[PDB]
């Protein structure tokens, strides 16, 4: 075993070299090292010219020696695929992280792969219902299509996208991929309890029965697995793209992290730095990574990708690039969070291909165009409103003035999952209802109804039923307030009386701290 | 095509043309003779003057470098690979590339010869039973099937005992170091007991 | 018991080539770890870093005025 | 490499004197 078995010549961080004495692995291929803590799966990047490859450690490279024997896999990094990993958590590798066995592989695909040619892909045009208000108006989005949720650090892209699983990943019929990319470990095991709890997730034998796989790269992992897991979760999705020809769902959380975890490792290779501080090759890698993300003649994915923005800036070359990688954009502010609105889509700057006239109908398309109408009108009058006031406008300025402040507290929607924290129960709309609902707002059929009650309610019917139970509580009024809280009759006991129901805990000398230090 | 590999890997550039080297002279099985006229040239570069100036110049042309070095490696019974090679190092003024790629080549012929050195380092000169002592404990050390040679130094900071310096590794069997650590795990105690 | 329980270990040492900057290039330590905890003569300590083909990049967990070239 | 393995080449250390001996009468004609 001479020949086959490089050695380790020199470590970088997460960038292990390896020098080989004949037969250099091809680009894209894994390596494994022997005699390590863990698993260490390097991949090769660069050829460096010495018999020398440029390998990315897919681990940690803590307790690397420049001694250290790496066979060869002659194969990229191969993932198990199949109906068998529906309902399994993986990392970049295809190891099962969640302790239920290995993983049931039907084959074993590799994560480097060509997009879909251009004959390939499909050019179809139909709508998904997801029950949110500013998405089913504004940008609908395409069934097959691409996602992006664009907006950073606290807008709440992480609670929308688990509104979305809840919404359309239980009533879609075929399967679904969670691929975690970059975000935090406590996120992807409330999902992982969240999924068994409501069923698209089994354990046991029972496994096979479930509709959701888990791959996770999660944030603690270093910048050689976060670089990769995108990758594994294409893989997954498309065996059931592919080969199985079912439509899935794939809802990639935080694609930042991807180019993020390229541009730590591309700062070691010794490339040359582009613009803030990317790599050179952010566009081209990902386009090979977000061109795999394609609805093809056979199947479909369709795709929710969230994407963080740095420091809440657009002209970002890392989003800015991502923009032309998506159908349907849903870009969430921070000065909208921030007014209390949630969700916090901007709607004057998500947008989608599928509002269109030909598509969804004049009568969905005029109301979106009439309310982003609006709201662009009101957004030119700010400065106004700001220094001199709203008793110098117009009267028609200061009636869509109105009916903004009406449309924008009415795009807010409770959510079926954010009531853990915020008590109003979530609100499914549907699509005619929503549209019609906007459509008497921008025609003026409730101009003389309260702002508050647009607020945090579903449909047209609940505004006015908000307005009647807000306008109740301001006219309700109780004589004397109806206590009747003294004298109770064998209610109340004294006080001693439920101090001595109490048990008393006792208190273990002291910490304990040196008899459970020795016991090791 | 066929090329016999190296016993020891090493660093790129100047070791690389050392690996090359040994690689050739392996195959010719002339491991001991390119030493000797690689020794010769660092001799003679030491030597004279117009011959440093074909390295420290950068004003020499490369075809008077070229064909003074071709011209005067026409003769004397020089090996084919040494011709070579200083052809090769004077076209592209790699000249000065010669003490260190030495170097490298005494390190393979080193793994190769399976001859590694040590020092040991003492403070009165060794009897012969001493010797023949050392020589049991030092192996030891070693890792393999090897030539270990043991040099000799005389250092009187020592009191006695001995200190193998295996350029990288350091064995200090010294009593002056015994005390140094005997010092100093007395005071470790007084202020604690 | 100190005396009776005393092998002077074997140790695998190194030069250090150029100091400055925070880093201390270690020649040799063929033997050292990616992110090992080194300790100068000087009593101060450091991490091996980056571990490059022909040095080790020591990062100086302390004061690097007291580190010299050797 | 070192400088400790590259200062002991200040010391002569040939052990043969074929090539140092005939071409030293030979270089000064050559750079001549
Ligand atoms: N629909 C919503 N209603 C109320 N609060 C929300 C909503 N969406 C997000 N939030 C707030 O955003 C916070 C988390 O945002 P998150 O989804 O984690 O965004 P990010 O992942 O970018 O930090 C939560 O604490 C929550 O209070
Ligand atoms: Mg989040």
């Amino acid at each position: 075993p001479a020949i086959d078995a490089g050695y380790v010549s020199q470590v970088i961080g997460p960038v292990v070299d390896v020098r080989f004495d004949g037969e250099l692995p091809s680009i894209l291929s894994s390596l494994e090292v022997e005699g390590h803590s863990v698993r260490l799966v390097l991949e090769v990047a660069q050829h460096m010219g010495d018999n020398t490859v440029r390998c990315i450690a897919m681990d940690s490279t803590d307790g690397l020696v420049r001694g250290q024997k790496v066979v060869d896999t002659g194969s990229p990094i191969k993932v198990p695929v199949g109906r068998g990993t529906l309902g399994r958590i993986m990392n970049v590798i295809g190891e099962p992280v969640d302790e239920q066995g290995p993983i049931d592989a039907a084959d074993i695909w590799s994560i480097h792969r060509e997009a879909p040619e251009f004959t390939e892909q499909s050019t179809e045009q139909e709508i998904l219902v997801t029950g949110i208000k500013v998405v089913d108006l504004l940008a609908p989005y395409q069934r097959g299509g691409k996602i992006g949720l664009f907006g950073g650090a606290g807008v709440g892209k992480t609670v929308l996208i688990m509104e979305l699983i809840n919404n359309v990943a239980k009533a879609h019929g075929g399967f679904s991929v969670f691929a975690g990319v970059g975000e935090r470990t406590r996120e992807g095991n409330d999902l992982y309890r969240e999924m068994i709890e409501s069923g698209v997730i089994k354990l046991g034998a029972e496994r096979g029965n479930s509709k959701c796989t888990l791959v996770y790269g999660q944030m603690n992992e270093p910048p050689g697995a976060r670089a990769r897991v995108a990758l594994t979760g294409l893989t997954v999705a498309e065996y059931f793209r592919d080969i199985e020809g079912q439509d899935v769902l794939l809802f990639v959380d935080n694609i930042f992290r991807f180019t993020q975890a390229n541009s730590e490792v591309s700062a070691l290779l010794g490339r040359i730095p582009s613009a803030v501080g990317y790599q050179p090759t952010l566009a081209t890698d990902l386009g090979g990574l977000q061109e795999r993300i394609t609805t093809t003649t056979k199947g479909s994915i369709t795709s929710v990708q969230a994407v963080y923005v740095p420091a809440d800036d657009l002209t970002d070359p890392a989003p800015a690039t991502t923009f032309a990688h998506l159908d349907a954009t849903t870009v969430l502010s921070r000065s909208i969070a921030e007014l209390g609105i949630y969700p916090a889509v901007d709607p004057l700057d998500s947008t989608s291909r599928m509002l269109n006239p030909n598509v969804i109908g004049a009568e969905h398309y005029n109301v979106a165009r009439g309310v982003q109408k609006v709201l662009q009108d009101y957004k030119n009058l700010q400065d106004i409103i700001a220094i001199l006031g709203m008793d110098e406008l117009s009267e028609e300025d200061k009636l869509t003035v109105a009916r903004a402040r009406k449309i924008q507290r009415f795009l807010s929607q409770p959510f079926q999952v954010a009531e853990v924290f915020t008590g109003t129960p979530g609100k499914y709309v549907d699509l005619a209802d929503t549209i019609s609902g906007f459509q008497g707002v921008l025609t003026g059929k409730y101009d003389d109804l309260p702002e508050m009650a647009f607020y945090m309610v579903g449909d047209i019917k609940e505004v006015k039923e908000k307005a009647d139970k807000m306008a109740k509580d301001i006219a309700s009024r109780k004589e004397a307030d109806n206590k009747k809280v003294s004298e109770e009759l064998k209610d109340i006991p004294s006080l001693d009386k439920l101090v001595s129901e109490i048990k008393e805990v006792v208190i273990e000398e002291d910490d304990g701290l040196e008899e459970d230090f020795k016991a090791e | 095509l066929k090329l016999p590999t190296a016993p020891l890997q090493l660093s790129g550039t100047s070791a690389q043309i050392a690996t090359l080297l040994w690689q050739v002279a392996a195959k010719e099985n002339q491991l001991d003779k390119v030493q000797d006229e690689l020794y010769q040239f660092i001799e003679l570069f030491k030597q004279h003057s117009e011959l440093r100036r074909l390295a420290t110049d950068p004003f020499v042309p490369t075809l008077v470098r070229t064909k003074i070095i071709s011209s005067v490696l026409k003769d004397s019974g020089a090996s084919e690979i040494t011709k070579k090679l200083f052809e090769a190092l004077a076209d592209e003024g790699a000249l000065s590339a010669l003490l260190e790629v030495t170097v490298n080549y005494e390190e393979l012929m080193l793994a190769h010869k399976k001859e590694v050195y040590c020092t040991v380092i003492t403070a009165e000169p060794l009897d012969k039973l001493e010797r023949v002592e050392l020589t049991k404990k030092a192996e030891k050390f070693v890792d393999a099937g090897f030539k270990l040679v043991m040099q000799e130094k005389i250092d009187k900071k020592l009191l006695g005992g001995f200190v193998i310096e295996f350029s990288d590794r350091r064995v200090d069997m010294s009593t002056a170091k015994k005390v140094e650590e005997f010092n100093n795990f007395v005071n470790k105690l007084v202020l604690s007991i | 018991e100190w005396e009776k329980s005393y092998q002077p270990p074997v140790i695998h040492l190194g030069r250090v080539l150029s100091v400055g900057d925070g880093i201390a290039r270690v020649y040799g330590l063929k033997s050292v770890q990616a992110g090992e905890l080194v300790c100068f003569d000087s009593g101060v300590k450091g991490m091996a870093l980056n571990l490059q083909a022909d040095h080790v990049g020591v990062v100086v967990f302390g004061n690097d005025s007291v580190i010299h070239q050797g | 490499a070192d400088a400790k393995a590259l200062d002991e080449l200040r010391k002569p250390k040939f052990s043969s004197k074929y090539l140092i001996q005939h071409v030293s009468q030979k270089l000064i004609p050559a750079v001549k």
